[PDB]
C-alpha cells in the first residue's frame, strides 16, 4: 500500500524502460574466447550476440510486469481461496469443521 | 602452397575453401603486426 511509496517505485521502472530503449540496435559483443576460432574477413562468429539477447530480456520483462501480476492474481485467488480442502491442519481444527458441517444443515420439513 | 592448394582441388570441394580461408586468415594476420613492429 501507501500510495507515495508506489510512485517512487513506479518512477524508477520507467526511468529503466527510457534508458534500455536508447541503445543502439546494433550493439554487439567481443569476447575474449574468439581467438580460439579464426574469423576470417566474413565468418560470422558464434558468440556475438550475447549482450542483445540480455539487453531484451530486461527490456520484455519491464514491460511483462502487469501480466505476471495478473497471473498471480489468477493463482493466489484460487489457491487461497479454498484453503480449508488442502491444507491439513485447517480442515482438521474445531471450528473450520464446524462451520462447514453447519453450513450443510438442510431447512427442517414443517409436516 | 595456397596457389597450388587452390590448382590441385577442384572449384568446389571443401579443401578450396579451407584453404581459402586459411589464406585470407594468415595474410590478415601477416599485414598486420609487422605494422606494429
Amino acid at each position: 500500500g501507501d500510495p507515495d511509496t508506489e510512485i517512487r517505485i513506479s518512477a524508477r521502472i520507467s526511468n529503466r524502460i527510457n534508458e534500455l530503449e536508447r541503445l543502439p540496435a546494433n550493439l554487439g559483443t567481443y569476447s575474449l574466447d574468439d581467438c580460439l576460432e579464426f574469423i576470417t574477413k566474413d565468418d560470422l562468429s558464434s558468440r556475438m550476440d550475447t549482450f542483445k539477447i540480455k539487453a531484451l530480456v530486461e527490456l520484455k520483462s519491464l514491460k511483462l510486469l502487469t501480466k505476471q501480476k495478473s497471473i498471480r492474481q489468477k493463482l493466489i485467488n484460487n489457491v487461497a481461496s479454498q484453503a480449508h480442502h488442502n491444507i491439513p491442519y485447517l480442515r482438521d481444527s474445531p471450528f473450520t469443521a464446524a462451520a462447514q458441517r453447519s453450513v450443510q444443515i438442510r431447512s427442517k420439513v414443517i409436516v | 602452397v595456397c596457389t597450388i592448394l587452390i590448382h590441385f582441388y577442384p572449384q568446389g570441394t571443401r579443401n578450396y575453401q579451407l584453404v581459402d580461408k586459411f589464406y585470407k586468415f594468415s595474410s590478415e594476420l601477416l599485414l598486420r603486426e609487422c605494422c606494429r613492429i
